[PDB]
């Protein structure tokens, strides 16, 4: 008697949950990933860089900016490219636009109604008039970002080899400083509102958290060292050498561990190696909540977004201050196309992605994908076993809400781990 | 009664779901209606419940999924095929290479429990009766649908090129000031010629369409110009055709 969750509903793409259990208990949690393949990694072998580039971000909706920003990163250090000081700001802030989005859109569609009693976040309209009112302020500043800068909220054509299409008049990003700052309350009710939600101890234990160091000196996105939560800290060319991924019968998508372990990489992650480098009101929210924020609880991810969520709205207006000094901005410049290999690491709002990709004759040759869900698949699957075994005698409907619980919690984007 | 509509998922990105949810005030804009499967929102949804409305996204690219689109025909009285990936199997439409050789160069000699097919459209095993067009598709062609469905009419699809968009908010024409190889002539209307408007040529994300009308001069002339031979076309229309077998013979009319 296996209990299956066909279908998990509030998570992006199609996957299901199924424990075998026995007369010792729960044996197992089986993560079914039937989304489809489609091939991405190989059918963009042979095409031209451009086309191929144009491509990668139909990986995913609501990281769609992640992967087309990420990817320019890897080919533009292939080809030898190297952006300049403003147009890698505005990158950033494209990115730090689906940070927004995205968050706002887990935390509060996703995540929320199980908080809540509802099956839906539509249903709690009514009941819930100023939450959902933020929700779609929060999410709308994001949306409006992608559209001004990258064309679209969902697969943004105009970010391109060697800058942007199109660059907005100045007027603009200076009414984009003021949404931000606008919607800084809108942040931090939502740290608060979220800082009062259970973490439930049936899942608190040990955890190994992968992020991305960033350059530069603050909280960020871009860098080229990964650490891991264990003191360690290795090169991103390197990934292949610390992160093995490997098939499993049950899942499109592809397992990984680190020094042979599950690991998680997302929000909390990024908070657990990297915290000290907040700053502004995100700092505080961080010193003021050190245990709410702890790395031993997946359900601290959801917190950690809300957190990233204050630090991303102060970090833009910083952001868009060093573009509008290089004003004006040319919006692209040449890039030759000259062979090379570029190996690209970004945080995605749900952890680590790393794009890897070799030009011979201005065409792509080899390309790897690993997106943060295809990480966290391991994790996950443990932690779901540790609910599932406090309540595989509970009843069933009620075991099915608490390992959905758990499941959501880390903002899995199934799309991204199959690409 | 209400109009019970389902929104189903095949193998996508799920940005045609995502771009319907994120229709802020959309529970307001279907008040005949009532949403009975929408598993990305909705903890009740159900399958194998009938409905008057179904929207698919995604192409078939799974055993089950093509099983699951004959449920879907099966339990609903209009099937609307919604974006690139469930109109034309989508960018994982557009390599001719065979599942094997796909399967091998991206899990190894691995195996899993589920089997994948070859991308492909909703098309290809039932009837569909509507097409919602792009990659995704905008907010408006989703209120239009939306709206003349639930009042009892039926909706149409424009057939003209991005360039009628394009020259009306007077974009300078990429492909000829620039040179770059904008599908634009070739793809259907609808999306306000977003990318010519950010300097960037259309790749075709809403569809082949046939070229029947002189909009330019001599395209002919233009593409010869500007270097791009009729193999060069084809294949970046093959990015969102992958299996439209006309596209082969709309090319080489234009150069003719
Ligand atoms: S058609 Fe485009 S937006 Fe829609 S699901 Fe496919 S890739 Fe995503
Ligand atoms: S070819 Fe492209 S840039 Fe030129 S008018 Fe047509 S859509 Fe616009
Ligand atoms: S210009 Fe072309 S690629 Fe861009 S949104 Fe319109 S149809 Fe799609
Ligand atoms: N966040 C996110 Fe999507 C995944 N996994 C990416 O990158
Ligand atoms: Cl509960
Ligand atoms: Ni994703």
């Amino acid at each position: 008697l296996p209990i299956t969750i066909d279908h998990i509903a509030r998570v992006e793409g199609k996957g299901g949950v199924e424990i075998i259990i026995g007369d010792d208990g729960v044996k197992e949690v089986k993560l079914n990933i039937i989304e489809g393949p489609r091939f991405f990694e190989a059918i963009t072998i042979g095409k031209k860089l451009e086309e191929a580039l144009a491509i990668y971000p139909r990986i995913c909706s609501f990281c769609s900016a992640a992967h087309k920003l990420t990817a320019l990163e890897a080919a533009e250090k292939a080809v030898g490219f190297v952006p300049r000081e403003e147009i890698q700001a505005l990158r950033e802030v494209l990115y730090i636009g689906d940070m927004i989005e995205s968050h706002a859109l887990h935390l509060y569609l996703l995540v929320l109604p199980d908080y809540r009693g509802y099956s839906s976040p539509l249903k709690m309209v009514n009941e819930y008039k100023r939450e959902i009112e933020i929700a779609l302020k929060l999410k709308n500043l994001g949306t409006w970002m992608m559209d001004i800068l990258g064309s679209r909220a969902i697969h943004q054509e105009n970010a391109v080899l060697g800058g942007f299409g199109k660059l907005p008049e100045k007027s603009v990003l200076e009414k984009m400083k003021a949404e931000l700052r606008e919607a800084l309350p809108l942040a931090e009710y939502t740290f608060e509102l979220f800082a009062k939600l259970e973490q439930y101890s049936e899942v608190e234990g040990p955890i190994t958290h992968l992020a991305v160091k960033p350059r530069g000196d603050a909280y960020g996105i871009y860098g080229d060292y990964i650490k891991a939560s264990d003191g360690e800290e290795f090169p991103s060319e390197k990934y292949r050498d610390y992160i093995k991924e490997f098939v499993v019968e049950h899942s499109f998508a592809k397992h990984s561990h680190y020094k042979g372990r599950p690991f998680m990489v997302g929000a909390i992650s990024r908070v657990i190696n990297n915290a000290d480098l907040l700053y502004g009101k995100a700092k505080e929210l961080y010193e003021a909540n050190k245990d709410l924020l702890k790395g031993t609880n997946p359900f601290a991810n959801n917190l950690a977004q809300a957190l990233e969520i204050v630090y991303f709205i102060e970090r833009a207006i910083d952001l868009l201050d060093e573009a509008l000094a290089k004003w004006p901005i040319k919006p692209r410049d040449e890039v030759e196309i000259k062979d090379g290999f570029g190996v690209s690491t970004t945080e995605a709002p749900r952890g680590i992605l790393v794009y890897a990709l070799k030009v011979e004759n201005g065409r792509v040759s080899y390309a790897d994908i690993i997106t943060p869900t295809a990480f966290n698949l391991a994790m996950m699957e443990e932690h779901v076993r540790m609910m599932a075994e406090k309540h595989y005698n509970d009843d069933p409907e009620r075991l099915k809400i608490l390992a959905e619980m758990v499941v959501r919690a880390y903002d899995p984007c199934i799309s991204c781990s199959v690409h | 009664g209400k109009v019970r509509i389902g929104f189903y998922a095949l193998t996508s990105c799920y940005g045609c779901q995502l771009q319907l949810a994120m229709m802020d005030e959309l529970l307001q804009l279907i008040p005949n209606a009532e949403i009975v499967c929408w598993f990305m929102i909705d903890r009740d949804s159900i399958e194998d419940e009938k409905v008057d409305i179904a929207f698919i996204e995604g192409s078939v690219s799974t055993e089950e999924e093509v099983e699951l689109v004959k449920k879907i025909r099966e339990n609903a009285k209009i099937v609307v095929a919604v974006g690139a990936c469930a109109v034309q199997g989508g960018v994982q439409s557009w390599s001719e290479k065979p599942l094997e050789e796909l399967w091998k160069k991206v899990y190894g000699d691995a195996k899993v429990k589920f089997q994948p097919k070859k991308a492909e459209p909703v098309s290809k095993y039932i009837k569909v009766d509507y097409n919602i067009y792009g990659c995704p598709p905008e907010k408006k062609d989703f209120l239009y649908a939306l709206g003349t469905f639930l009042i009892g009419s039926w909706p149409e699809d424009i057939d003209y090129p991005v360039c009628l968009e394009c020259r009306l908010n007077g974009h300078p024409c990429i492909l000829l000031e620039k040179g770059e190889p904008c599908l634009g002539p070739v793809t259907r209307a609808g999306c306000n010629a977003r990318c010519p408007g950010f300097g960037v040529a259309c790749i075709g994300c809403r569809g082949a369409i046939g070229y029947d009308v002189a909009w330019f001069d001599s395209l002919a002339k233009v593409f010869k110009e500007a270097g791009m031979t009729k193999e060069e076309i084809i294949e970046r229309m093959k990015m969102f055709n992958g299996h439209d077998e006309r596209v082969e013979k709309m090319v080489a009319k234009i150069f003719s």
